[PDB]
RNA sequence: AGGAAGAC
RNA sequence: CAACGCGAAGAACCUUACCAGGUCUUGACAUCCUCUGACAAUCCUAGAGAUAGGACGUCCCCUUCGGGGGCAGAGUGACAGGUGGUGCAUGGUUGUCGUCAGCUCGUGUCGUGAGAUGUUGGGUUAAGUCCCGCAACGAGCGCAACCCUUGAUCUUAGUUGCCAGCAUUCAGUUGGGCACUCUAAGGUGACUGCCGGUGACAAACCGGAGGAAGGUGGGGAUGACGUCAAAUCAUCAUGCCCCUUAUGACCUGGGCUACACACGUGCUACAAUGGACAGAACAAAGGGCAGCGAAACCGCGAGGUUAAGCCAAUCCCACAAAUCUGUUCUCAGUUCGGAUCGCAGUCUGCAACUCGACUGCGUGAAGCUGGAAUCGCUAGUAAUCGCGGAUCAGCAUGCCGCG
């Protein structure tokens, strides 16, 4: 089974990382380490000013990246026992 | 005259070529993003404010 | 023609966001609703001077939090008003919300509650200079590194609006880890109307 | 301000023929190199067995008579804009031949390139040449005017 | 109206071919420059807005292909 | 099996070199309709021949990414990380020499209100 | 010691 | 200069404010008074708009039978609306000088005073950057650094990549494995760190070495006090003006795209450092579910058909051109150049005449590198060649970004 993770917040996707290899790992369910997948961009640019001025401009960045674990064995009785973990509300997981 | 056109944006057309865009938490059409239904004045107002959190400023 | 706003040019980089959550293909409608939230939160809680709130998703459930700094003309009995207010805002979102408070001690080191004390003093009609030095005495009394305060309008005089500043200690804006907050607020006279912008240099990040 | 040169080695420094090496592998670039070069090789050997000598001097005197000694550039100085000749460095006369070579080549006009080429190197390596004649021209103007300094 | 025929309103469609059906009548008010000449619509007198009047037309045979704009222009110029 | 890498110009190559009898391959397709534009030819036969190993090795090339010049000098840093790895014992006359420099002449970012990110549109009174 | 050059 | 591919990151009808036509008076937009307490949609007559009447055709929940939960409508006045004028009534934003290196204060000296000093002078720097004399000693906003990105490596992390080391097949898809590019956290790293010579030995400058780069490595973001009563009442807001049986409203059609002209910015060329045709190529960065749409078939073409895959390092856009080898044209208004024009179409959309894009034809125009003057450009920079993306049903030579 793969779980995908997708966030602004690399510092607590990372901490969510090793908190959930952590769990699997105690709970003993075949454990692989997450892997980085590339990031995806997307850059706005606004007119600075409000009337006029065409040439004065800004640019808006936003960027999300996702992260990838794969659990190998089946380990049910874990599996859903981190399913009834609870996560933090930047963490968006998913299965 | 503004929100006459505000009530033409809320309620539906007569015809669905007729439907156009506004960002409708700022009172303009004229460069809406679709993607978040903000223009660029209220738009950079109030990122600068600090909401839609995927936004900062760019540079690289 | 300006300097760009130092909590906009923070915000990524040093400052952490005041919303922490994804929403995907119903983004828009997001912002729209809790947009929704804030501008009522504001418009309810005015008196009450929140510096700000902050929000999460918890899968169909909203978490809210609000900075008051006071619980004393706030809260009421206790439960006045998380009852009043939530079921007012289960009333406009429709979804299931959950609401906390919290409170900022040292309470003169912020910077909406700053502008906040400026624009009422200018609804309460004393003197523009007075309001200045004498929320420049309180933060210094209170303790900080640095204030710049500014007030444009028409100040009194009627046929030319110019703007005054008035600052004590450092307070760079361009350096990077240095924590100011900023913050813009608006006051509604007989003369007309009057900007206030007040950032402070509270400490330092290393 | 102040001027400032670099360092950068195309080639190797022994067992390197100069003109040999330049001649294969050395400035001139960014398309129809090839075919161009190729017909370019054959234009050599038909000006090669069409001269009764070996052809490489006479390119080179061809390079020194289109290559100027002096010219000369203008001053403000009085109410007639006066000109000054001047001494030239090396570099300077290098890039001055090469240009006017270059130029008056794709400047006069023939069937096509590669004999045109060869045509003013050709013209450059006779002395009635109008590139070679332009040279003699920026002297006459020089020794007209070097009354100056 | 480029494959599958001349797009037209189709209420002052019916209400002229009842006209012509019966009998020779006067001119049809229209406000619509939308519709295409349809072939069987030859000898009537159309009275098109032109953005401040009426003016009447006349249509000959030769109706062929375009549509009912043209008649009408909506800029006077010298 | 000695083994480099190099990157020049958005282009990466790979380059494995073991002792041969001096065989030189990019990609399994060979010179003639494999290798255009001669100034790749002088660049695999410039450091073989300046150094005295050039009989010994044969080299197979594998390349991703980027254009022709770019992706000489990306076979340029690969071999020159080859034979650093492999004789180190006149690395330093190698050094001394050059061709080790790694330029960092990548695409410039482009500038807003700018056209080619130096060049300003027109001007005029 | 190395040009004549108006008005707002 | 700092207006003129500017607000507009997209006018067929709404956008749309402007014009004509026919229509409204508590109006769709906010709250009080009183009922019905649930409202509407389907087809006609006019219908284009309100309107007027018709076929089912004003249809929830708590309920001590009293009434409430604001959604829908109905009549009433307090009303609401103004993209209408005032940027010289204003806040809020922005350009400009200008990434120019400057702009000031505290305490104290000198001066009757305005003022001065610090902030001048010497040596270097890009810098009021550093240091030595000095009635100055300090401080603050600025400069530089900290931030992001591109530049090499160690550890960890190998799928939806890598096929090195292996066995396998035209699809090298697969059975197996992370060392490399790759995605990325902690870093390692470049900081005047060593030698010599100048510099009174200080700060600094020049030449040398492991190095990926030596003297802020490249770029971005960052724009001080102020000036131009610079620009915006087009997001919001006391100040007056008309209305509220109307500059405020509803819709249909038109206009914003007109045209004797002059200008700003760009595109395409005038060609054999090419055109046409044929073959081999090298693959950056973004977008995709009221979508992206592969294969195959049809079509002298844009396109159409049923449609596998993808909620994305797998599937699609994505078939990159300039590039490299062959034949032709042989210097011409030409096999250049492609604009106007007629015919016939494809797609989108209720609708392409006013006023969309694209294709197949035929027609082939001016133009043979452009006077006065004038513009941009210093370690991938100009120039060319393409590629995406944004507003959007559809419309690039505009703009942003990438190679």
């Amino acid at each position: 089974i793969r779980i995908r993770l997708k966030a602004y917040d690399h510092r607590i996707l990372d901490q969510s990382a090793e908190k959930i290899v952590e769990t699997a790992k105690r709970s003993g369910a075949s454990v692989s380490g997450p892997i980085p997948l590339p990031t995806e961009k997307s850059v706005y640019t606004i007119l600075r000013a409000v009337h006029k001025y065409k040439d004065s401009r800004e640019q808006f960045e936003m960027r999300t990246h996702k992260r990838l674990i794969d659990i190998v064995n089946p380990t049910p009785q874990t599996v859903d026992a981190l399913m009834r973990l609870d996560l933090p509300s930047g963490v968006d997981i998913e299965i | 005259a503004k929100k006459s056109m505000i009530a033409k944006q809320q309620r539906t057309p007569k015809f669905k070529v007729q439907e156009y865009t506004r960002c409708e938490r700022c009172g303009r059409p004229h460069s809406v993003i679709r993607k978040f239904k903000l223009c660029r004045i209220c738009f950079r107002e109030l990122a600068y404010k600090g909401q839609i959190p995927g936004v900062k400023k760019a540079s690289w | 023609g300006q300097k760009v706003n130092p909590v906009g040019l923070r915000i990524g980089v040093i400052r952490d966001w005041e919303s922490k959550w994804y929403a995907g293909k119903d983004y828009a409608d997001f912002l729209h609703e809790d947009l929704k939230i804030r501008e009522y939160i504001s418009k309810r809680l005015s008196d009450a001077s929140v510096s700000k709130v902050e929000i999460e998703r918890a899968a169909n459930r909203v978490n809210i939090t609000i900075h008051t700094a006071k619980p004393g003309m706030v809260i009421g009995k206790g439960g006045s008003e998380v009852e009043a207010l939530r079921k007012a805002l289960n009333s406009l979102t429709g979804k299931r919300v959950h609401i906390n408070i919290l409170e900022i001690k040292r309470a003169d080191l912020d910077a909406q509650l700053v502008a906040d004390n400026i624009a009422r003093q200018l609804e309460n009609r004393v003197s523009f200079r007075r309001a200045q030095k004498q929320q420049i005495q309180r933060t210094m009394r209170a303790g900080a590194q640095g204030v710049k305060t500014m007030v444009s309008g028409r100040l009194g005089g009627a046929d030319i609006a110019r703007s005054e500043y008035y600052s004590e200690g450092t307070v760079p804006l361009h350096t990077l880890r240095a924590d100011i907050d900023y913050a813009t607020s608006e006051a509604d006279t007989t003369y007309g109307k009057l900007g206030v912008k007040v950032w402070i240099y509270r400490g330092e990040v290393l | 301000k102040g001027p400032v040169a670099k360092r950068d080695v195309l080639p190797d420094p022994i067992y390197n023929s100069k003109l040999v090496s330049r001649l294969i592998n050395k400035m001139m670039i960014d398309g129809k190199k090839g075919k161009s070069q190729t017909i370019l090789y054959k234009s050599f050997d038909i000006i090669k067995e069409r001269t009764g000598n070996d052809a490489m001097e006479v390119f080179e005197q061809a390079l020194k008579n289109i290559m100027p000694v002096l010219e000369v550039k203008a001053r403000r100085v009085g109410g007639a804009n006066y000109q000054v000749p001047v001494e030239v460095r090396p570099e300077r006369r290098t890039t001055l031949g090469l240009r006017w070579l270059v130029n008056y080549a794709r400047l006069r006009g023939e069937k096509t390139m590669e004999e045109r080429l060869a045509n003013e190197i050709l013209d450059a390596a006779n002395n009635t040449g109008a590139a070679v004649k332009k040279r003699e021209d920026t002297h006459k103007m020089a020794e007209a005017n070097k009354a100056f300094a | 109206s480029l494959k599958k025929g001349p797009f037209v309103d189709g209420h002052l469609m019916t209400k002229i071919e009842k006209l012509n059906e019966t009998d020779k009548k006067q001119v049809v008010k229209t406000w619509s420059r939308r519709s295409t000449i349809f072939p069987q619509f030859i000898g009537h007198t159309i009275a098109v807005y032109d953005g401040r009047k009426h003016v009447p037309v006349f249509i000959s045979e030769d109706m062929v292909g375009h549509k009912l704009g043209e008649f009408a222009p909506t800029r006077t110029y010298k | 099996q000695y083994y480099g890498t190099g990157r020049r110009k958005s282009s990466v190559a790979r380059v494995r070199l073991v002792p041969g009898e001096g065989r030189i391959v990019v990609n399994n397709r060979e010179i003639s309709e494999h290798i255009p534009s001669a100034a790749l030819i002088e660049d695999i036969k410039q450091p073989l021949t300046l150094t005295e190993t050039a009989g010994t090795y044969d080299v197979l090339v594998n390349v991703h990414g980027g254009g022709l010049s770019g992706q000489a000098g990306a076979i340029r840093h690969g071999i020159a990380r080859a034979l650093l790895e492999a004789d180190p014992e006149y690395r330093t006359t190698l050094k001394r020499a050059g061709l080790l420099t790694r330029d960092a002449r990548m695409k410039e970012r482009k500038k807003y209100g700018l056209k080619g990110a130096r060049r300003a549109p027109q001007f005029s009174k």
